[PDB]
């Protein structure tokens, strides 16, 4: 897919939201990151009690 | 309606507990605690920075 | 570059038939910028993609 | 709701030692201080009708 | 049998604290450190020559030990890349910034060639990056504001 595309040498720029997790982070380079993130949840508008 | 709050609200308690409290983490003037000099506990007691 | 399609960081949008595309502008009236792009799967299956 | 956990960065990917391996780092350090970051998350990312 | 250089650094909490020295300055689980007050090479290496030798002459005041965490991090470095270290605090705590065409700070006493190393809360971004090198970071900060809290 898109990873696999950039190990093809069509294109080299891949500017779109790609995490870096080490395992990710062996074959090809990043730059310092411009978004930190997380997983997060929601539940409902919070709204409890009478 | 305020005395029977008051009455409910009244529980100090709360001895001390353990290595990590709130008044064991901190100083004060009303809590000082001693430890007999040079001896077992103090010298052990010194080596941890953190 | 290859963009992978993922809201709400990147959109696709249907091709104005002329040969352009919609013009748009923020609450702002700011002029919001954008590009044309090429893209498979747009509908129906087969033929490239579309 | 809730926190954060399981930290990342959405970096922007680049071919092992490309020749622009340095500039692009460059231009998004100088980028990411002068406010403009800030600017397009309040673009783009948020909104206000709640 | 191993490398010996100094490193300067600074004193902001929780990373590189202030411990007093001891009845004569071991440093029980710390490091000896030295204030300079001055940003002088020649003085400095003179304070280094007195310090490691058989006759040492130093005022107490001069002489603390430095503890936390940065260091901490310094000294599993240095097991791992086996060499010594000095450690002496900064002439005036000031950071790097230019003034008057010149630098000043951890900068300032760097690039006239007297260091070797920098640990410490120390940030990064275009013109420090830019006349020196960085290393990769490793920590992830974030401008937070503060205010008074528990109005009732
Ligand atoms: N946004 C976003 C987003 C970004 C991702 N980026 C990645 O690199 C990935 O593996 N999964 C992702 C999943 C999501 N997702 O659907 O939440």
């Amino acid at each position: 897919g898109m990873m696999g595309e950039l190990l093809s040498g069509q294109a080299d720029m891949i500017v779109a939201p790609l995490t870096i997790n080490n395992e990710r982070a062996q074959y090809i380079e990043f730059s310092k990151p411009f978004k930190y993130q997380g997983l997060t949840i929601l539940v409902k508008k919070e709204i409890p009690r009478s | 309606a305020n005395l029977a709050a008051f009455l409910v609200v009244d529980r100090p308690e709360e001895r001390i507990t353990g290595i990590n409290d709130p008044r064991l983490r901190n100083p004060s003037d009303k809590f000082i605690y001693a430890t007999v000099k040079q001896s077992s506990v103090d010298i052990y007691f010194r080596r941890q920075v953190e | 570059i290859v963009t992978i399609h993922q809201e709400p960081f990147v959109y696709v949008k249907p091709t104005m038939s002329d040969g352009t595309c919609k013009e748009e502008f923020t609450v702002n009236g700011d002029p919001v910028k954008k590009v044309i792009c090429t893209g498979p799967n747009d509908t129906s299956p087969g033929s490239p993609r579309h | 709701t809730g926190e954060l956990f399981f930290r990342s960065g959405f970096g922007i990917g680049m071919r092992k030692d490309s020749p622009w391996k340095q500039n692009v780092s460059l231009s998004i350090l100088k980028s990411h201080e002068n406010g403009f970051m800030e600017d397009l998350d309040k673009t783009w990312v948020r909104y206000q009708e709640c | 049998s191993k490398l010996h250089l100094r490193v300067v650094t600074l004193i902001e909490h929780p990373f590189v604290f202030t411990r007093e020295v001891d009845d004569e300055g071991l440093c029980p689980a710390g490091q000896l450190c030295l204030d300079p007050m001055t940003n002088d090479s020649s003085t400095l290496d003179s304070l280094f020559s007195s310090l490691h030798s058989s006759n040492d002459t130093v005022p107490i005041k001069f002489k603390k030990c430095c503890y936390g965490y940065c260091i901490d991090l310094l000294e599993k470095i240095a097991e791992d890349m086996n060499f010594d270290f000095d450690l002496y605090i900064v002439g005036d705590g000031k950071y790097g910034a230019w003034k008057n065409g010149h630098w000043t700070g951890l900068v300032g006493d760097l690039l006239r060639g007297t260091a070797h190393m920098a640990v410490t809360s120390f940030s990064i971004n275009t013109a420090r990056s830019q006349v020196i090198d960085f290393t990769s970071p490793f920590f992830s900060t974030s401008l937070g504001i503060l205010v008074r809290t528990r109005d009732t």
